[PDB]
């Protein structure tokens, strides 16, 4: 019933310009492939993971 | 009761044993999801004894399964745990428990 | 939805992960550290 409040970590996404699709008669390949390697992770910088 | 699921390996090879000081930070939440409790937004770890009981059934054997250093997630059966009373205000009666535990240090 | 892989761990650094996307099926598969992990998305909207 009554409204909940929390500390919460703002999160932002990030993207490549790549962008993929599937119709028909499209000029797109159908099978796409890549890799992220992980450099440094704070597991709790704040209360939160 | 109690269910261990590993989120972070610890050292692998240091265990709890009976009458030492287990200094965790952890952060309880409702098997619904809704959050609780938590050492984390105090600042501060939580620390306690093995053996004495200071602590809900499913901490003392959930614990005594973790290595230093390793973070892993609890699942508390109710009956392991507040059970049919529950804590008053806190936690419902008949409750399964969620805790998300990190073995900081022995002492 | 937890899924099972050699060594499950949350993201660590000098970790890997591998994103497979396949539009003939649809699917999604993951590899962290070369091994496969398994589960896939599959059967999903395809207007985008």
């Amino acid at each position: 019933l009554l409204l909940q409040t929390n500390l919460i970590n703002y999160v932002t996404s990030i993207r490549p310009n790549i962008f993929v699709g599937r119709a028909e008669g499209s000029t797109q390949y159908g099978k796409w492939y890549f890799e992220v390697m992980v450099d440094e992770v704070v597991p709790f910088l704040t209360a939160q993971a | 009761g109690v269910q261990v699921e590993t989120i972070s390996p610890g050292d692998g090879r240091t265990f709890p044993k009976r009458g030492q000081t287990c200094v965790v930070h952890y952060t309880g939440m409702l098997e619904d999801g809704k959050k609780f409790d938590s050492s984390r937004d105090r600042n501060k770890p939580f620390k306690f004894m093995l053996g004495k009981q200071e602590v809900i059934r499913g901490w003392e054997e959930g614990v005594a399964q973790m290595s230093v250093g390793q973070r892993a997630k609890l699942t508390i059966s109710p009956d392991y745990a507040y059970g049919a009373t529950g804590h008053p205000g806190i936690i419902p009666p008949h409750a399964t428990l969620v805790f998300d535990v990190e073995l900081l240090k022995l002492e | 939805r937890p899924v099972t892989s050699p060594g499950q761990h949350l993201l660590a650094p000098e970790d890997v992960v591998s994103c497979c996307l396949d539009l003939s099926v649809p699917s999604i598969s993951f590899r962290i550290n070369g091994c496969p992990v398994q589960g896939v998305f599959e059967a999903f909207n395809l207007d985008g």
